[PDB]
């Protein structure tokens, strides 16, 4: 398997896109986080977009604390959150920490 | 002569066991398993002199 | 209920059987290696009032029980019979009444065995019974021909087996199953059934002639008539070598698959597994005389086999570090029978990499019949295939049986059995390399030291295993009762990260073989309409 | 032949629904197993005349 | 969809009464809530929220860990007590066996190296034979 | 560029633990034989 990374985001972005229930969105979702990359933001984007048109709340918020788990350091956790700003904010998605502060 | 066919649907309407279909089968099985007792049993008769060291006295 | 059990045909019912002949014959065979360690605990009469007759008696008790009664009866004819099919699609096996004479000469071999040890005054030989030990002159009466009697009821056994397997796996595939899509577990039994079939001829060769010359006036072996022993060692070790991969084989193949399930990922190159398997199944048949280093061989003889034998540590090598290399990146779950296999990997390398010492013939001057070589088969016998057995009990019997098992009476039990086996083998090599000989029943007091503190281990397994023995009762009597309460485990495979509670439901089980898709027992007709694969 | 499924169908030994309590049969049948060395001992030791 | 919020007495704290609900109850919640996912995420109350999040990631049903709180513990209680109970069977067994070997004393093995002394055994690595009392 | 610290600092915060946890678990199961005969009557008298 010879894939660079720009042939990855452009063919997980197409296959959000064709995801048509809760089951798909979820098997597609689990199979771009176990490779041995952090998946870009424009994939994280296309995620998101995918969870709200099946209408599933808690799998948006399982696709950022998959993001925590998968990065390197806690500073590229928050460059993630600042660039998915609007996106966490025009639908509305909390973080985990902020739904159940300790 | 040729009897294949003609045992052929005795054996395959038949009731019974597979080794008792055949209308000779009581000839055989009756002796066998009369003689295969005695084969048997006469053998372990014998391990209690083999312990106790007891030979048979066939001088 | 006569004809289920007595004229059975079916498989699973036969598998059933041995396992439970198999375990039967566990508790003999350990109860002889405890009373063997108490008269070894220190010098002087002990327990047995100095008879060393009986002292050697019960040594070849023990090996011949663990071996040909325990090890060989569960990992091939209990698992390799009642897993084979299923994993195939098979409905049967092919030649059902040859697959059942197979396990009913098991229980008239034991009755041979036992009355051996009551006549007269038993077999003081080793369980490699060397002439002229064994003959009518240094062993009269007739219990070396009751022995010899029972070890050849067991290669009628193992042979008819073997050919049944064979047949079997060739001709009964499932639509879309070539040779090259087996799961690991039937490679390992399939190839196992080849090294029986071509070293068990060459053994009832060498015994039958040694039966010859005790009771018909032959000189195959005796040196008044110009025969020589050094034959016999020949052909006894020509089928020996192969018995100890016919041993460990099967147990490579169900670590395969427990250190798969139990890190969610494909076994790390699948294919040079399999053909690793062949390369020591090979290899084993060209070996034998390292265990004549010291016979006399001439100097050119000693040295090829010297290489011949290091050079099996190559492709077993790569079996280590493939199954290091699927856990590597893993999501590991620590059930019972993931802590086995990760505790095989570790006593395994330590038992194979003492015998590449003995390997060079000129360093086993300094190891020929030393307690040093008892360490070395009881790491990879003990450590080895044992572990390997309870990692398949606990892995497969749920499905099996219908009923759960108490999972932290589980983990005592696992714990007990590491602490208890590495305090008896471990201080073996301190004594051989100090110079005790083996089959000893007395020893000089310098060796009281190690010779102590190993007899305290045996208390500590034979605890573990008595521990085993009530685990079974609790699984057949409160089975049912295990799923419903917190007390074991349901699903060996969890939910995946992002995979939600409901939807883990639609599909609970995650397998790459058939087995864990049937009821939990499975039916006594378990294929109609033939399984399919692409 | 038709045989019976289940739980305890595919065993040759009952455990349910009998008189007698299932840990004789259980416990007994292991025990004959860890005491036939035993029994080899004492025919031996009484054959040396060590008893 | 169903508009109207969960009231507070449903869902006021889902993951402490989640395991004692009767299952009837639990499937009229989750169907409540299906319904109210569809509308603006930006509407629903907290409570609602935890209750989505718990019922599909909680640790519970199949996300049941392996071992519950307070079993390792048990675990190398068990593991301690089985050493003991061993150990002290040992002991009673031994006081079964034969009486010592007539060697296996310290005057005995004291004169043992009075005569390895003299023939310089093992001169570089120790020959003393006293190991008893 | 690279977000964050080094992955020399990272990596060595995670391991340098681990060295002195592996090598008092391997002296325990290659080590306590000589732990019975500290305790001996053969030992230092
Ligand atoms: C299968 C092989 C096997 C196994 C398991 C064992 C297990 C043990 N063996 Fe032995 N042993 C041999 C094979 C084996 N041995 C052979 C070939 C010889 C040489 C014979 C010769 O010299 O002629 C020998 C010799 C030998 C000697 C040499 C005596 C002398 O030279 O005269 C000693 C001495 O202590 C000894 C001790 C032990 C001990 C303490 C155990 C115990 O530690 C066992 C520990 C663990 C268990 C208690 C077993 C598990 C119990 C089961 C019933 C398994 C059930 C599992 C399921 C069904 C899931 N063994
Ligand atoms: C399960 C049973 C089993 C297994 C698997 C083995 C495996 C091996 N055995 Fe053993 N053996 C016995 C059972 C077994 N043996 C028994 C019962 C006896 C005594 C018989 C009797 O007298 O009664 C015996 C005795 C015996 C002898 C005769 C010694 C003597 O009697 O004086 C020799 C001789 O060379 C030997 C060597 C080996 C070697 C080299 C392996 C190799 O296969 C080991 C290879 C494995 C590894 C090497 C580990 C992992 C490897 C790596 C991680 C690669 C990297 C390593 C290097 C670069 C070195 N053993
Ligand atoms: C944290 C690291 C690991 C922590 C480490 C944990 C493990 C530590 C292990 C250290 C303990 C090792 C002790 C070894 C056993 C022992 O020394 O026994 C002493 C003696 C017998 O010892 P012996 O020298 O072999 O006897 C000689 C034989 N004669 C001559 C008598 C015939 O025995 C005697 O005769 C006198 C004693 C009689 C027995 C009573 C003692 C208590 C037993 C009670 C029974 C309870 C269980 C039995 C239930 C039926
Ligand atoms: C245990 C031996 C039973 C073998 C099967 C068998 O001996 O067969 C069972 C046969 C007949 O029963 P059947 O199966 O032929 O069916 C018959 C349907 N009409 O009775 C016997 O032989 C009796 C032989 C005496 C057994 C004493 C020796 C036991 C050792
Ligand atoms: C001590 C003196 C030595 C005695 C030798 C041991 C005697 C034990 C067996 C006694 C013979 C009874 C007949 C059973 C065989 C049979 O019937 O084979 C017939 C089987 C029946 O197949 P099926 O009914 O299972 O399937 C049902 C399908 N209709 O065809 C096959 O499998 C095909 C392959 C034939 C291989 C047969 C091998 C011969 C067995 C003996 C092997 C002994 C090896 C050791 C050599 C020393
Ligand atoms: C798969 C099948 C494997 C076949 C095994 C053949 C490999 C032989 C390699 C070692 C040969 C060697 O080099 O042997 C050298 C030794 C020399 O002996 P010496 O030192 O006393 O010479 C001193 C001279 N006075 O001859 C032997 O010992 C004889 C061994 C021959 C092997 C016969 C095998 C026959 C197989 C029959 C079983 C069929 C099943
Ligand atoms: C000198 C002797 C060395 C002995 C080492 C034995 C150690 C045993 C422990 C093995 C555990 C690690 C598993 C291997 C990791 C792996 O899975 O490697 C496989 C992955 C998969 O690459 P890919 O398929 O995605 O791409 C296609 C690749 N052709 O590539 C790597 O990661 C590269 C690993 C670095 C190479 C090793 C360098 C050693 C110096
Ligand atoms: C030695 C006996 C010592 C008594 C210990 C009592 C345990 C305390 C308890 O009652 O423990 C309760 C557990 C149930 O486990 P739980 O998880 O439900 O409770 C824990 C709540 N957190 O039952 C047991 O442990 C039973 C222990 C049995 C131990 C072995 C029994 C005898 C085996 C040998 C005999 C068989 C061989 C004979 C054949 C030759
Ligand atoms: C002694 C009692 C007599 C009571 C008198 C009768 C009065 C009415 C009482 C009702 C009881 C009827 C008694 C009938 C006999 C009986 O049910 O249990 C008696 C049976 C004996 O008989 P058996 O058929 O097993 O043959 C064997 C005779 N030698 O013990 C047992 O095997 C106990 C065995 C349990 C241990 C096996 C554990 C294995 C579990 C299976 C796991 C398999 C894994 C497979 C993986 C490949
Ligand atoms: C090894 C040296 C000493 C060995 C002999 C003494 C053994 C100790 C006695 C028994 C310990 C009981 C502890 C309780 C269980 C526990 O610890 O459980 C804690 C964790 C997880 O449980 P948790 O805490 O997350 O939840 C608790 C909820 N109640 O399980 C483990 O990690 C198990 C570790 C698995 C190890 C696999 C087998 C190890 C042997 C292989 C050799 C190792 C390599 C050697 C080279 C480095
Ligand atoms: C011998 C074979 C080994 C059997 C292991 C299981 C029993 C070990 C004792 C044990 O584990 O005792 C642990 C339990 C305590 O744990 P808990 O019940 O509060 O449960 C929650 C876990 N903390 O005390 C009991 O069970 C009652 C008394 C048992 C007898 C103790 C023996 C001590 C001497
Ligand atoms: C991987 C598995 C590891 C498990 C760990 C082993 C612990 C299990 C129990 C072992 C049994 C002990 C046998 C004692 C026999 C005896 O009686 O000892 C006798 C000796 C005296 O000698 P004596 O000549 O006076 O005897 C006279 C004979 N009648 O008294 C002792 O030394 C007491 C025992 C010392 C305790 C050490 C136990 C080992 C723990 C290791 C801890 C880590 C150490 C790390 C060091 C770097
Ligand atoms: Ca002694
Ligand atoms: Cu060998």
């Amino acid at each position: 398997d010879e894939e660079t990374f720009e042939e990855f985001t452009a063919r997980y972005e197409k296959e959000f896109d064709e995801a048509y229930d809760l089951f798909e969105v979820q098997r597609v979702l689990n199979n771009c986080f176990s490779y041995d990359l952090v998946p870009a933001p424009a994939v994280i984007e296309k995620a998101l977009r995918a969870a709200r048109r099946v209408n599933d709340l808690p799998t948006a918020i399982r696709v950022f604390e998959a993001l925590k788990y998968k990065v390197e350091n806690e500073d590229q956790y928050k460059a993630y959150l600042d660039e998915l700003k609007d996106v966490r904010q025009e639908l509305g998605v909390p973080l985990k920490e902020e739904l159940f502060p300790s | 002569a040729n009897k294949v066919i003609q045992l052929q649907k005795i054996f395959q309407s038949s009731t019974k066991p597979l080794w008792w279909r055949h209308p000779r089968s009581a000839l055989y099985l009756y002796p066998f398993y009369a003689i295969f007792a005695v084969a048997v049993v006469t053998p372990l008769l014998y391990i209690p002199n083999a312990i106790r060291g007891i030979k048979a006295k066939k001088a | 209920m006569v004809q289920r059990w007595l004229y059975s045909t079916n498989a699973k019912d036969i598998a059933v059987l041995y396992f439970m002949l198999a375990i039967f014959s566990g508790m003999a065979g350990t109860a002889m290696s405890l009373i063997i360690r108490l008269e070894l605990a220190a010098p002087g009469s002990q327990y047995l009032h100095g008879n060393s007759q009986l002292f050697n008696v019960l040594v070849v008790g023990h090996a011949v029980l663990m071996i040909f009664f325990l090890v060989m009866p569960a990992l091939i004819g209990g698992f390799g019979n009642y897993l084979l099919p299923l994993m195939i699609g098979a409905t049967d096996t092919a030649f059902p009444r040859i697959n059942n004479i197979a396990f009913w000469v098991l229980p008239m071999g034991l009755v041979c065995l036992v009355t051996s040890t009551l006549v007269e005054s038993g077999a003081g030989t080793g369980w490699t019974v060397y002439p002229p030990l064994s003959s009518i002159q240094a062993h009269s009466g007739p219990s070396v021909d009751l022995a010899i009697f029972a070890l050849h009821l067991t290669s009628i056994s193992s042979l008819l087996g073997a050919i049944n397997f064979i047949v079997t796996t060739l001709n009964m595939r499932t639509n879309g199953m070539t040779m090259h899509k087996l799961p690991l577990f039937v490679w390992s039994i399939f190839i196992t059934a080849f090294l029986l079939l071509l070293s068990l001829p060459v053994l009832s060769a060498g015994i039958t002639m040694l039966l010859l010359d005790r009771n018909f006036n032959t000189s195959f072996f005796e040196v008044s008539g110009g025969g020589d022993p050094i034959l016999y060692e020949h052909l006894f070790w020509f089928f020996g070598h192969p018995e100890v991969y016919i041993l460990i084989i099967p147990g490579f193949g169900i670590i395969s698959h427990v250190v798969s399930t139990y890190s969610k990922k494909p076994v790390f190159g699948e294919i040079s597994m399999v053909y690793a398997m062949a390369s020591i199944g090979l290899l084993g048949f060209l070996v034998w005389s390292h265990h004549m280093y010291i016979v006399g061989l001439d100097a050119d003889t000693r040295a090829y086999f010297t290489s011949a034998t290091m050079i099996i540590a190559i492709p077993t090598g790569i079996k280590i570090f493939s199954w290091l290399a699927t856990i590597h990146g893993g999501s590991i779950r620590l059930a019972t029978p993931m802590l086995y296999a990760i505790a095989f990997l570790f006593l395994f390398t330590m038992g194979g990499l003492t015998g590449v010492a003995l390997a060079n013939a000129s360093l086993d001057v300094a190891f020929h019949d030393t307690y040093y070589v008892v360490g070395h088969f009881h790491y990879v016998l003990s450590m080895g295939a044992i572990f390997s057995l309870f990692a398949g009990y606990y892995y497969w019997s749920p499905q099996i049986l219908g009923l759960n098992y108490n999972e932290k009476l589980a983990q005592i039990q696992f714990w007990l059995i590491f602490i208890g086996a590495n305090v008896i083998f471990f201080p073996m090599h301190f004594l051989g390399i100090n110079g005790m000989p083996r089959r000893i029943p007395d020893y000089p007091d310098a060796f009281a030291g190690w010779n102590y503190v190993a007899s305290i281990g045996s208390f500590i397994a034979t605890l573990s295993l008595f521990l085993f023995i009530y685990i079974l009762y609790d699984q057949l009597v409160n089975g049912l009762n295990n799923k419903v309460n917190n007390k074991s485990v349901i699903y060996n495979k969890a939910p995946d990260f992002v995979e939600s509670n409901t939807i883990f439901n639609l599909n609970t089980v995650k397998s790459s073989s058939i087995e864990f898709l049937l009821t939990s027992p499975p039916a006594v007709h378990s294929f109609n309409t033939p399984a399919v694969q692409s | 032949v038709h045989f019976k499924d289940g739980v305890y169908e595919n065993i040759p030994f009952k455990v349910k629904g009998r008189k007698t309590p299932y840990a004789l049969s259980h416990f007994g049948f292991f025990a004959i197993g860890f005491a036939v060395p035993f029994v080899a001992c004492y025919v031996q030791l009484k054959k040396s005349g060590a008893f | 969809a169903q508009t109207h919020a969960l009231s507070n007495a449903a869902v006021m704290d889902l993951q402490s009464r989640w395991e004692n609900m009767p299952s009837t109850e639990q499937q009229d919640i989750v169907s409540k809530l299906s319904e109210r996912q569809k509308l603006p995420w930006a509407q629903l109350t907290e409570p609602e929220k935890q209750a989505v999040w718990y019922i599909s990631y909680g640790e519970w049903g199949p996300r049941r860990p392996v071992l519950n709180k307070g079993d390792s513990s048990f675990i190398a209680k068990g593991v301690a007590a089985g050493l003991l109970f061993s150990v002290g069977l040992f002991a009673v067994v031994r006081m079964a066996g034969g009486q010592d070997a007539k060697t296996m004393n310290k005057e005995w093995q004291l004169k043992s190296d009075e005569y390895l002394k003299s023939k310089n055994a093992n001169p570089w690595g120790g020959y003393s034979q006293v190991q008893s009392k | 560029g690279r977000i964050g610290e080094s992955w020399v600092i990272t990596e060595g915060r995670r391991l340098i633990p681990e060295i002195f946890q592996w090598s008092a678990v391997l002296s325990v199961c290659l080590g306590w034989p000589g732990a019975v005969y500290f305790f001996s009557k053969a030992r230092k008298a």
